[PDB]
């Protein structure tokens, strides 16, 4: 369906064409750069999803510690 | 997909509704509101059928309608008081 | 007048004298009579006469809804 | 028709909207007199009391003045 | 405002972002980690209110782009300091989120300003007919300006949302009123720039040299973030929550 | 002679533009105090009390205490 | 077959309106007339099966507005009252269409005119055949729309546009009262169906809050419904539109503004007699309004110089007779007089139109004179109608009008005695203006122009035939239908009209009245003919008083200018609402206070505040350092030096002074 | 074959099943009130 | 809890359609005018057909939100959002999807100078507006409504006719933003109680009387700027007049409905006690607005100012019916909403036809157009009649059903509201006669053209729409009554 | 021949046909679909309106209470 790799590749393609358009160049001015941008976008999206998972995992442990400290007050 | 036929609803009021405290069982409060609406629509269509009898009584009996439709008029007027959402509350 | 000759309207405009207005008029008459056909059948099917007339009437031929509403306690 | 008049002077504010021989309040005074004729005759009808001068008794209908036929309880 | 205007534009860009992160880290570690009465929280509360009011009005008065951005930054630090004043974990989280989003938006705006400085952009009126002479650039600057105004679903809406959330929770209503009025004033003077680039028909135009590749790439990435952050905002929320707790435990 | 566009009239257009800029001529005269007093405050209040009284009369007609409002 | 009656004029109107470019003047004239004529033949047969055959018809097509108990539908009701109206509407319309075939022969836009004639008839049929208040309401608005389209048919004439807009707005006020009456009807009975309401009307006795007041519900409904009749029937309150509606072509005046639409208010009180009978208060109000209108129209018609306006004020007077006849619980006599009025008012208008055509559109009676020999058929037709109008014995007008004055005598009440006086005095005034028209147009020595008499011609066949037919109806129908509609105890009406036993007064009117009463009309009518002959033919200095006496001059202007009714309404009511829209709701409030206490004022103050704050950034490094020092001092003073200051200060006064600082210099 | 009879079935396949709909509505209310 | 619907045709695809159209157009060269035009028109038409299919599969027996489907925001799943329609919102979605292709067709001839920016803006407006009509959440309603301001601002400011468009767009944006911020304050107030902003949940949570009053006032302030209600109605004239024709069509036909829809979707059901306490207050403001703004309409001299001022009177009749709290009142209020969205748009279309040719809006310049534009005159007269609530037209059905509902609650408000019949007919006929009737004025205008083939086709669905609802409104009332009944019964149990 | 032209378009050259503008075909196809989807769809969808259900329920409850006592 809709995966991180696909969204990232599409966003990398969009960035290169957006960058070409901001410079008033043709959309496909340097197409190898479009290939590079798709690759980079896919890499970045997969890494971002993995990083989000790791961050949630770490936040769970830290909230566990916070709740333990707060529950210490009622002893 | 939906099966062919008229819609079916539970005939009785949802158990779990508490008249003193209606904001206690969330599911029943909603099914109770739906039940009340369906009950009121039955009364509205009850009076509408009684309205048709009065109509054709007047048309059939002519100048003898006051003596002949007296009963149908009474029934129809009683049904329209406290019907639907008009000028009567309950 | 002058510019009204270059103006199209459905009603024809001022001083409308179509060349073939008779054949057009009769085509209109055939059409309206044709439209008057389904109207008559629907009317005869929808007419309701609670009381039998004192004498026979043109409608006792094409209409069959005479003296049918006597049991008005059963109306719904 | 013949020629609409193109404005050559500044237009007034109440120009989108713009009884010759009789004034405004005088016309109301006259019309109230005419409506006073109708009121005066109504009072004379009150003082005439044609109700106190009817030459026949009220109708009395059979079968309890048509109580059942008028929709009264059988 | 004077220093931001008078310094070279790259200096202004660097001063509008980097030093805020460093000193807010210092503020959070010296006081939150510390202990005193609400006196300091009242200090930051009153400074936040004064900053929003003065920033909004002074930005409304500005005719030059750099001074407008300076006063806008003052107003936004007021919005941010509201989160420090309330003294909750969510206050610190929202302060960090606001700092992050303001930094990205400010980098977007200053990339646009640096791109236009090759033609010596000085006044807001210099942006006339930009929607004609560079349509994609005019849209990118408008996305940034609407993000600045806080209009959803753009990334700038988070700051407005938390400003009002903390006020109706901490129990403040004067703060809510000030936020409403300042938000409306800010929307006016931000959409004035969109009106200048899209609606005006000046007699004389200014044709701007196209930007280099660095600024275009950075602009494209920041514009995608601004328009799309709220679709997938979880990593920022989680990392800011993580940081807020690392301060205490 | 040419073009579908109307031949503008300076007096009609001055008439038109005067209407669009009426808030520039608003001066708090005695006439405006009275008009705003009568038709901006008094009449809305009279209508509101007539509407509320209409409900209250329905309340006593049905043997029920007056309905609180606002 | 019954549906064909209603929808045939619609199809004919649709063909000439949508395809008139293929049919032209001739084809459209043929098409609309034939469709209306066939609808008129089927109306005669429906009258046979429903009125003489005593068999009513009910037809339901589909629901129209079904929302809970609200049950408006597309339904048709045919009883004796309906088929009597059906005969009047279609027969007179067929003749007017035929008449218009010749009368509008030289008009550039005849196919559109015939289109408008047929669409009015269809809406008038929808009105009289509706089985519910809403279907009646649709035809009530449709006849007003069609009347509007025909009054300003010559759309280039500024006078026609003013009259047509006036006719719509006056009648929309009546629709305001009718619409409220329908809301009360539904609220009381939870239905708009006529049969259901008439069956239930005897029962309700409850009270209602209306205008912050406690009123009887049935009385409120009937009075509200009457307001709608007042506008359509041009009664006392909303009458002035009818005289101005003569701006439309002469056939429009004969059909809409004299034969049918003007009589729809009378039909509605008659159709709702089973409801009106249970509101004695409304019947008094109806009696007062009808009698007042009859006197009003006659005293105006005595100084009118236009042919069409004299006949129009005659119509308004006659409607008053039918209205107060309804007001005294005699509805059958009202419908009888309505049917009679249709044959003789159409004759008077259609005959007067033939004069106008022959005299090159001359309408002023002060520039006519002679033509008693030049137009034998037209004078003969106007003679019959005018004699039938004044109530000459044994003509069509004698059998209805004289019973109305005899019934009003037999009503021993305050309203009954009011109507008898005003009705009786009016019969003297109508005879005066009737013979003044006869004398000034054809019998006096000519006052017309030479070029006018050199181009006279009498009515062609499409104009002549309807005049002859209306003459026959004006001599014999009154006699041919007396026993049918008003015969003692007649059952022709079946259940269409209801009169309670306490209100029956027909027997006493024809048996217990002095023989002097049954003559009062002819004494006044004869006197009116004699006074008209004296003033118009043997008087030559009865006009000096109007030129030397201020009071006699003003009295002439009073009656000629319709009691100044239009002027007062325009000067005090129409102008007041027009002035409100600009000077108060727009200029004082919208472009005024709301602007100043709004975007105009808000923008100004915030611009000034931004200006003031901007000057704070002065550019001087000393000011900025001073600001830092003052901020540090304020911090110290407020956050530490506020311990013993509270004994002298208040937090209220602190913020009071800060805000008060902004207003300095 | 017959157009309208085929039309009824096609319309019927396009309508959500009443029981499935009503149940997901109750699960929602119950779960969120307890959450 | 995933609530994905089993139906093939769902709300998500209808939402995506114009988004896909906009994304496709951004990349197509402005040199390719024929392709841009056809892509936009086809996308809008496909969306309209999809909405009709959504109508087809509608259940008129249930009170439960239909086609309900959920979209997740976080993997924590604490904040989850839902899409669904009922008998109250279905027809507004269909109207939005019907009006957007009309807007694309109106500017067909000038699309060489408009460009993809014109079609993109209207498609984005369509997507946001459908989203707003399909939400079961207070928070997403706020975001998507607040988002509609940017494309409307652009549409007014760029393709407006004169320099007054600057002030007009400023006032529009600022008024709407103030109202939206007040709504936001109310949404956070609710969230602090409930912990959620889900409509299905807050319909089942009891609010205290004091908090009901306060939440009602914040919801009121938001919705009353969009109705519009006096005295915050003054932005509407400048905004609706200064906008381009398609902009005016969207502004009056769809955007005006958001406030009254917000009363029906949130304020009325959620706070039933607060609704009753404020009914006399609503009745007063609505009745003042009908009388005052109708008299103001009489004295307006601008074609578009008259039509725009007419909408304020019509929307305040809608508020009267919906606060009557019965079947006739609410059912009539919805029917007038849809009918107004057709009649007002068509009237704006008629004036746009005249302004495209002659570039003037002053009434005094026109006159005698019946002799040169009979087809336009005939169509102008029909929609003039529909604006007077003439029986047979769609607007009479909504108007009378509201007067029925108001009469059973307060006779006085019904009488003051019924004065709209007298005043509404006065200015509507005055406008028609001063423009179409009379004699031509060749010193001002001497060159004319009746409606072309595109203009004739544009009006046809409007003519069919008003006649259809006017004579047979049962197709609409059948699909609304169950949702309407449950809206009225909400909050009471007897 | 009539006066003027329908919708003010000059006729094409004799023997030729009018060229359809780009909008005509998509608008005409949608109009046909609009008629078929609504004309057939509305008449084929089941009558699930509350009024239809309550009318049947009102008939039987009136039947059960009239047959019984």
């Amino acid at each position: 369906p809709i995966s991180a790799t696909m969204v990232g590749a599409l966003l990398g393609l969009g960035t290169q064409m957006y960058s070409n358009a901001l410079r008033k160049l043709p959309y496909m001015r340097h197409p190898w750069e479009h290939v590079v941008g798709m690759g980079l976008g896919a890499v970045f999206a997969n890494q971002l999803v993995k990083w989000d998972v790791k961050l949630k995992e770490d936040l769970d442990v830290m909230l566990a510690k916070a709740r333990a400290a707060n529950e210490r007050r009622y002893f | 997909g939906r099966k062919k036929g008229l819609p079916e609803f539970e005939e009785s009021a949802p158990d779990g509704f508490d008249p003193e405290n209606p904001y206690k069982d969330p599911v029943a409060m909603v099914e109770m509101r739906e039940h009340i609406v369906r009950e009121k629509w039955i009364q509205i269509e009850k009076a509408k059928i009684l309205r048709e009898k009065v109509k054709w009584c007047y048309r059939v009996e002519g100048v003898n309608h006051y003596q002949k439709c007296r009963h149908l008029v009474q029934q129809y007027l009683d049904s329209t008081r406290g019907v639907g959402w008009g000028k009567d509350h309950r | 007048g002058d510019f009204r000759a270059k103006v199209w309207s459905m009603t024809g405009g001022p001083n409308c004298r179509p060349k073939h207005w008779r054949r057009n008029t009769a085509i209109a008459m055939f059409g309206v009579f044709l439209v008057c056909i389904p109207i008559a059948k629907l009317s005869a099917k929808l007419e309701q006469r609670p009381h039998m007339p004192v004498r026979p009437i043109p409608s006792q031929i094409w209409c069959k809804n005479f003296g049918t509403k006597d049991d008005y306690e059963k109306e719904h | 028709v013949g020629k609409h008049i193109v404005p050559d002077k500044p237009l007034s504010v109440n120009d989108e909207l713009m009884a010759d021989t009789v004034g405004k309040y005088e016309a109301l005074a006259w019309l109230s007199g005419g409506l006073g004729f109708f009121v005066g005759l109504g009072l004379l009808a009150v003082l005439n009391d044609k109700a106190s001068k009817v030459p026949f008794t009220p109708r009395v209908y059979p079968y309890d003045n048509l109580r059942v036929e008028l929709g009264g309880e059988p | 405002p004077d220093i931001y205007e008078g310094s070279p534009t790259p200096v202004t860009a660097f001063l509008s972002i980097a030093p805020k992160i460093s000193i807010f880290a210092n503020i959070l570690r010296v006081f939150i980690y510390g202990s005193y009465g609400a006196t300091l929280q009242q200090i930051f509360f009153f400074c936040s209110i004064a900053s929003m009011i003065l920033g909004a009005l002074a930005a409304m008065a500005q005719t030059k782009v750099k001074r407008l951005l300076a006063y806008s930054s003052i107003g936004h630090v007021g919005y941010i300091c509201i989160g420090f004043s309330c003294g909750t974990i969510e206050g610190i989280q929202s302060l960090l989120i606001g700092i992050f989003i303001y930094a990205l938006m400010t980098m977007d705006a200053f990339a646009i300003v640096l791109a236009l400085r090759q033609t010596r952009v000085k006044y807001i009126a210099d942006l006339g007919a930009l929607a004609k002479t560079n349509p994609i650039l005019a849209i990118t600057f408008s996305i940034t300006m609407f993000s600045y105004a806080g209009i959803p679903p753009l990334a700038g809406f988070c700051s407005k949302f938390y400003l009002f959330f903390a006020a109706l929770g901490c129990g403040a209503y004067f703060l809510a009123l000030v936020g409403v009025v300042t938000s409306v004033i800010g929307c006016f003077y931000y959409i004035r720039l969109v009106k200048r680039m899209f609606f005006d028909t000046p007699r004389t135009w200014i044709l701007y040299e196209p930007m280099d590749r660095n600024k275009s790439l950075l602009l494209a990435m920041t514009s995608f973030f601004i328009t799309l952050f709220l679709l997938y905002p979880s990593p920022l929320f989680s990392v800011t929550h993580q940081m807020a707790l690392s301060l205490y435990l | 002679g040419g073009g579908m566009e109307t031949n503008k009239n300076k007096f009609i257009e001055d008439w038109g533009s005067a209407r669009e800029n009426l808030e520039h001529n608003f001066r708090w005269t005695r006439r405006n105090f009275a008009l705003i007093g009568i038709f901006g405050i008094a009449l809305p209040i009279i209508v509101y009390k007539g509407i509320v009284k209409d409900f209250h009369m329905q309340d006593e007609d049905a043997g029920r205490p007056h309905r609180k409002f606002l | 077959m019954y549906l064909l009656i209603v929808f045939l004029p619609l199809l004919g109107s649709s063909v000439a309106g949508f395809f008139g470019r293929f049919l032209g003047s001739e084809g459209s004239a043929i098409m609309t007339t034939t469709c209306v004529s066939f609808s008129s033949i089927l109306s005669l047969i429906a009258f046979y099966e429903v009125a003489l055959g005593a068999s009513a018809c009910y037809l339901r097509i589909a629901p129209w507005i079904s929302s809970e108990m609200f049950d408006a539908s597309w339904g048709f009701l045919f009883d004796s009252l309906t088929v009597v109206m059906l005969i009047v509407v279609t027969f007179i319309s067929s003749l007017v269409h035929l008449y218009s075939i010749s009368y509008m022969s030289e008009d550039p836009h005849s196919p559109r005119f015939m289109c408008y004639l047929s669409i009015f008839t269809f809406f008038m049929l929808m009105l009289v055949t509706g089985d519910n208040f809403l279907q009646l309401f649709l035809g009530w608005e449709g006849v007003g729309l069609a009347s509007y389209l025909l009054i300003h048919f010559w759309f280039t004439r500024l006078q026609a546009d003013k009259a047509a807009i006036k006719a719509m707005l006056v009648n929309r006020v009546g629709d305001f009262g009718l619409a409220l009456g329908i809301l009360g009807c539904f609220t009381l009975f939870q239905t708009v169906d006529f049969s259901t309401i008439f069956a239930c009307a005897s029962v309700p006795r409850n009270s209602w809050i209306f205008c912050n007041m406690r009123l009887n519900a049935i009385s409120l409904i009937c009075i509200l419904l009457f307001i709608g009749a007042v506008g359509k029937s041009a009664q006392i309150g909303l009458h002035t539109w009818l005289p101005d509606a003569m701006e439309g072509p002469t056939p429009v005046s004969a059909l809409i503004h004299a034969a049918t639409m003007v009589t729809a208010g009378v039909f509605m009180i008659a159709r709702c007699s089973p409801l009106f009978e249970y509101s004695p208060t409304a019947l008094i109000v109806i009696t007062f309004a009808g009698a007042m209108t009859s006197f009003l129209a006659a005293t105006t018609g005595i100084l009118q110089n236009d042919l069409k306006r004299v006949i129009a004020y005659s119509t308004c007077s006659q409607l008053g007779y039918m209205i107060f006849a309804c007001g005294i619980s005699n509805y059958s006599v009202s419908v009888f007089h309505l049917m009679n009025h249709a044959f003789f008012k159409a004759l008077l208008f259609l005959s007067a139109g033939s004069v106008i055509h022959a005299m090159s559109d001359e309408q002023d009676m002060r520039k006519m004179g002679g033509l008693a020999s030049s137009f034998p058929l037209t004078y003969a037709m106007m003679l019959i109608g005018s004699l039938s109008l004044i109530g000459f014995p044994f003509l069509t007008g004698f059998y209805s009008k004289d019973v109305i004055l005899e019934l009003a005598y037999t009503k021993y009440t305050i309203s009954g005695n009011f109507a008898f006086w005003l009705g009786s005095v009016s019969v003297l005034f109508t005879s005066y203006y009737s013979f003044r028209l006869l004398f000034l147009t054809f019998l006096v020595p000519t006052n017309s122009f030479g070029r006018d008499i050199s181009r006279c011609h009498d009515a062609p066949i499409p104009m002549a035939i309807p005049l002859i037919l209306l003459a026959l109806g004006s001599l014999f129908v009154g006699y041919l239908a007396k026993d049918m509609m008003i015969g003692l105890g007649t059952n022709f009406w079946a259940n269409s009209l209801l009169v309670l036993p306490k209100n029956e007064i027909l027997a006493e009117s024809e048996f217990a009245a002095p023989t002097i009463i049954k003559l009062i009309p002819i004494l006044f009518s004869t006197l009116g003919a004699f006074v008209a002959y004296n003033v118009n033919l043997v008087a030559d200095q009865f006009q000096r008083a109007f030129q030397t006496s201020t009071f006699c001059n003003r009295l002439y202007s009073f009656f000629n200018k319709r009691w100044f009714f239009d002027q007062v309404l325009n000067d005090f009511l129409v102008r007041s609402f027009l002035r409100f829209g600009y000077e108060v709701s727009f200029e004082a409030l919208d472009k005024g206070a709301i602007e100043i206490l709004g975007p105009y004022g808000i923008s100004y103050t915030f611009r000034r505040l931004a200006e003031r704050i901007s000057q704070l950034q002065s550019g001087f490094v000393y000011h900025y350092a001073f600001a830092m020092l003052l901020g540090l001092t304020l911090f110290v003073t407020f956050f530490c030096m506020w311990d013993s200051l509270s004994s002298w200060v208040d937090n209220r006064l602190s913020f009071i002074l800060i805000v008060s600082s902004f207003y300095t210099k | 074959g017959f157009i309208m009879e085929f039309a009824e079935n096609l319309v019927l396949r396009l309508m959500e099943n009443p029981e499935e709909r009503d149940r997901k509505a109750r699960e929602h209310i119950y779960e969120m009130h307890e959450r | 809890l995933e609530h994905f619907c089993e139906c093939y045709f769902n709300l998500s695809g209808l939402i995506l359609c114009p988004v896909l159209g906009s994304i496709i157009l951004l990349f197509i060269p402005n040199s390719r005018i024929r392709l841009i035009r056809l892509i936009g028109l086809c996308a809008s038409l496909i969306t309209f057909l999809y909405s009709l299919v959504l109508w087809i599969q509608f259940d008129s027996s249930t009170a439960k939100f239909q086609f309900v489907e959920s979209l997740r925001w976080l993997p924590y799943e604490n904040i989850n959002f839902y899409l669904g329609i009922d008998g109250i919102s279905l027809f507004f979605v269909i109207l939005t999807t019907f009006l957007i292709p009309i807007c694309i067709l109106v500017g067909w001839s000038g699309m060489r100078s408009y460009g993809k920016e014109y079609i993109i803006a209207f498609l984005i407006c369509e997507f946001l507006m459908i989203a707003v009509f399909c939400m079961l959440d207070l928070l997403l309603f706020y975001v998507f409504f607040e988002s509609v301001l940017i494309p409307m601002f652009i549409i007014i400011g760029v393709w407006g006719s004169r320099q007054r468009k600057i002030k007009a767009a400023y006032q529009f944006f600022l008024y709407t933003l103030l109202g939206s911020l007040f709504m936001l304050l109310a949404i956070l107030l609710i969230l602090f109680q409930t912990g959620t902003t889900d409509l299905q949940i807050l319909l089942t949570t009891e609010f205290s009387e004091r908090r009901q009053i306060f939440l009602w006032i914040a919801f009121f302030a938001s919705f009353a700027v969009k109705v519009p209600m006096v005295p915050v109605h003054i932005w509407l004239p400048e905004a609706h007049v200064e906008a381009p024709t398609a902009g005016s069509v969207i502004l009056a036909g769809i955007l005006l409905k958001f406030g009254t829809y917000g009363f029906l979707r949130f304020s009325i059901p959620m706070f039933p006690e607060a609704t009753l306490c404020f009914t006399p207050f609503i009745y007063t403001l609505s009745a003042i607005a009908i009388i005052y703004t109708s008299l103001t309409t009489l004295r307006q001299i601008d074609l578009k100012k008259i039509i725009a001022y007419s909408s304020v009177a019509h929307m305040n009749l809608v508020t009267i019916g919906m606060f009557s709290l019965n079947i006739q009142g609410i059912g009539g209020s919805i029917l007038l909403m849809l009918s107004h969205g057709l009649v007002s748009s068509a009237l704006f279309l008629c004036v746009g036809v005249l302004y495209d040719r002659h570039k003037t809006r002053l009434v005094r310049y026109y006159g005698g157009l019946v002799s040169t534009m009979p087809n336009f005159s005939t169509i102008f007269f029909f929609f003039t009649l529909a604006n007077m609530s003439l029986p047979g037209t769609s607007s009479f059905i909504g108007e009378f059903l509201i007067l029925v509902g108001a009469f059973q609650r307060n006779s006085l408000v019904a009488t003051l509201a019924a004065l709209g019949m007298i005043l509404g007919a006065a200015y509507s006929l005055w406008l028609y006669n001063r423009v179409v009737s009379g004699n031509l004025k060749p010193d001002f205008l001497h060159k004319f053209s009746d409606l072309n083939g595109r203009e004739v086709f544009i009006f046809i669905p409007f003519l069919v729409g008003l006649v259809w609802m006017g004579v047979y409104p049962k197709v609409f009332l059948d699909c609304m009554h169950t949702s309407v009944s449950n809206l009225v019964q909400h909050g009471k149990f007897h | 021949r009539p006066k003027g032209y329908f919708m003010n378009r000059t006729p094409p050259a004799p023997g030729q046909s009018r060229k359809w503008e780009d909008w005509e075909l998509p608008c005409y196809i949608t109009s046909f679909l609009t008629i078929v989807i609504l004309g057939v769809g509305l008449n084929a969808k089941p009558d699930l309106s509350i009024e239809t259900w309550a009318h049947q329920k009102a008939l039987e409850r009136l039947e059960m209470e009239k047959l019984a006592t």
